[PDB]
RNA sequence: GUAAAGCGCACGCAGGCGGUUUGUUAAGUCAGAUGUGAAAUCCCCGGGCUCAACCUGGGAACUGCAUCUGAUACUGGCAAGCUUGAGUCUCGUAGAGGGGGGUAGAAUUCCAGGUGUAGCGGUGAAAUGCGUAGAGAUCUGGAGGAAUACCGGUGGCGAAGGCGGCCCCCUGGACGAAGACUGACGCUCAGGUGCGAAAGCGUGGGGAGCAAACAGGAUUAGAUACCCUGGUAGUCCACGCCGUAAACGAUGUCGACUUGGAGGUUGUGCCCUUGAGGCGUGGCUUCCGGAGCUAACGCGUUAAGUCGACCGCCUGGGGAGUAC
């Protein structure tokens, strides 16, 4: 009866045989998450994250998806964290090395319009310069202030934020993610069967993150 | 099976083992269940029953202590056509003395150790590792 | 195949009871019935290949049945092997 | 599976293997013991030649055969059973399964006759060929043989090979369902028996179209070919023979397990059966694909995954599936 009646089910038949002990009954052509197998998820996640938050370490909360993209920085950028809302480099978690360089390029090319050295070159040039911000700002903006590899890694869909998923269980970083029906829930060692999907599913639990996070540090 | 029900019974066990199954199902025999209560003792089974009193059918409960399952290993040696009869000094020992080896006495069904701490030899019948 | 006047007819000469359809003695007799019936059908056609195959079925399968009678009451074979003047 | 290797397919004798219960037996088997297993080698411990080699005491072993006394879980034998394997009966269902005999319509070719007239046919062009003895075209009538458009499908049936018009006659198998019956009567199968595309063979029929051979024309350096104009065996029927194929899923038969998704075809139960329809539950079958398997490709509940029973087969290439 409380805010978890929101994301009863998604994702049709297409399934995954995998996902099954934590279906409530398939009906009326998509199946349900059994919500009973979700209370402890539901917190059972969250207590680690509250726990590892006390640890000042650090949250990466992916969310490629555009329903998710926009509305993920409130509960990340402002909780002050970590998150990528956009197209996930190649070795933002293992090649971190040779990708921090990017960031570099960013953070010098904020400082420009920082100041005066904004006025510089032609006005044109200006432009051109200014365009790398869009996508690095975008691509890296929300992750620069990782000064290196995190310690979770809490990704929205586990389907989407594939390849994110991967680099982690290669490098030990655990991951939080909440899955779904045609997900893939063998990549997360700590799994969520929720709507992947759903506008307001992803808003309250990302909020509801955060929310432990935030005072995770006491 | 219909020509070698004993076989079935340890596939049954480790197919379901792989498919990370719960329990295992097939009909119930003497010899069968008299296996399966030897893997209970040895901790390689949760616990095992029956139904029918005209058509047995056993129920094996499948094990597995982290990640993966613990009944890892599980084959026969003692088959038709090759059947295989050890003494007292020549019975087997599964994995150095980790893995067990159900061998039927003239006391009945036992292990490698079983039969040995008895001073006796029988039919080889399966290796548990 | 063969017809039920004459199939559900056979099944009461056999029977050591009523409707045992089962019994060796019957299935059996049964069988050498359409057998005897087909020798006709196959002295015509002859080509007809795929006929016979199923008429040996039914031959060794017939077969199959009376080594089992040896093996279970040595009487009731010789008493019956008799009734339906097989052997030849 | 593709590296060498699944017999072209069935049935099946011998052989190997054998669901479940109780009693019984004690052959296999297991335990103990008694013989015997020559000595010497080997091995362990220990002795003597200054050491070693060597020599040497005792034991260990000689894994075996027999006999006796037991033990009875499993295998085997005997007795009485049991039903899920296998089979019988009933009633339905679908099918290009087979053998025989009919029959229909379209088209080709040919024969005859009418109309009509200088081209037709063919190719990349051409030419051979057919045409004024009148073709081709067209229309009417007749003869004959082969094969059955559409339906036709990623479809169906069959052991395999294979099997398509409609009708009848004789006949085999598969499957479902309430059930009733028998009671392990089963699985596999060297040798054996039988079935086998096409081509080919014998005797006798038949012969429209097609077409090895053969003959012309063309191409080309040549063209014993591809192309063109003809065309014989043959292809068709009966009956007998030959047994081969990339006889291919290049994957033996039987059985039990092991995530899923979409579809095809056929049976059955059920659902306001109010419907095209919706939910199950069996058979057979396509495509994708997970674990796993794999050298990789890929296979993936119809397995090439996990297992069990029986059979066939392989052991570098050439020489050679050849010689004898
Ligand atoms: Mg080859
Ligand atoms: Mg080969
Ligand atoms: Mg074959
Ligand atoms: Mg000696
Ligand atoms: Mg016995
Ligand atoms: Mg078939
Ligand atoms: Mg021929
Ligand atoms: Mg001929
Ligand atoms: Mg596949």
């Amino acid at each position: 009866m409380l805010k978890a009646g929101v994301h009863f089910g998604h994702q049709t038949r297409y399934w995954n045989p995998k996902m099954k002990p934590f279906i409530f009954g398939a009906r009326n052509k998509v199946h349900i998450i059994n919500l009973e197998k979700t209370v402890p998820m539901f917190n059972e996640a969250l207590a680690e994250l509250n726990k590892i938050a006390s640890r000042k370490g650090k949250i990466l909360f992916v969310g490629t998806k555009r329903a998710a993209s926009e509305a993920v920085k409130d509960a990340a950028l402002s909780c002050d964290q970590f998150f990528v809302n956009h197209r996930w480099l190649g070795g933002m978690l293992t090649n971190w090395k040779t990708v921090r360089q990017s960031i570099k390029r960013l953070k010098d090319l904020e400082t420009q319009s920082q100041d005066g050295t904004f006025d510089k070159l032609t006005k044109k040039e200006a432009l051109m310069r200014t365009r790398e911000l869009e996508k690095l700002e975008n691509s890296l903006g929300g992750i620069k202030d990782m000064g290196g590899l995190p310690d979770a890694l809490f990704v929205i869909d586990a389907d989407h934020e594939h390849i994110a998923i991967k680099e982690a269980n290669n490098l030990g970083i655990p991951v939080f993610a909440i899955v779904d029906t045609n997900s893939d829930p063998d990549g997360v060692d700590f799994v969520i069967p929720g709507n992947d999907d759903a506008i307001r599913a992803v808003t309250l639990y990302l909020g509801a993150v955060a929310a432990t996070v935030r005072e995770g540090r006491s | 099976s219909m020509q070698d029900p004993i076989a079935d019974m340890l596939t049954r066990i480790r197919n379901g083992q792989a498919a990370n199954k719960a329990a295992v199902t097939m009909p119930s025999s003497k010899l069968k269940v008299a296996i399966a209560n030897v893997l209970k003792e040895e901790g390689f089974i949760e616990d095992f029953k029956v139904e029918g009193d005209t058509k047995p059918e056993l129920e094996l409960t499948l094990k597995y202590f982290q990640g993966k399952a613990v009944v890892e290993s599980i084959q026969r040696v003692s088959r038709p056509g090759l059947r295989i009869y050890k003494r007292k000094d020549e019975l087997p020992k599964v994995m150095a003395g980790l893995g067990i080896a159900v061998v039927s006495t003239s006391k009945g069904v036992m292990t490698d150790r079983a039969a040995r701490q008895a001073g006796l030899g029988g039919e080889i019948i399966c290796y548990v590792a | 195949s063969l017809s039920t006047e004459a199939t559900a007819k056979i099944v009461s000469e056999f029977g050591r009871d009523a409707n045992d359809t089962g019994s060796t003695e019957v299935q059996v007799a049964l069988l050498t019935a359409q057998i005897n019936h087909l020798q006709g059908h196959f002295a015509e056609h002859k080509k007809d290949h795929h006929s016979r195959r199923g008429l040996l079925r039914m031959v060794s399968q017939r077969r199959k049945l009376l080594d089992y009678l040896k093996r279970k009451d040595v009487a009731r074979y010789t008493r019956l092997i008799e009734r339906l003047g097989l052997r030849r």
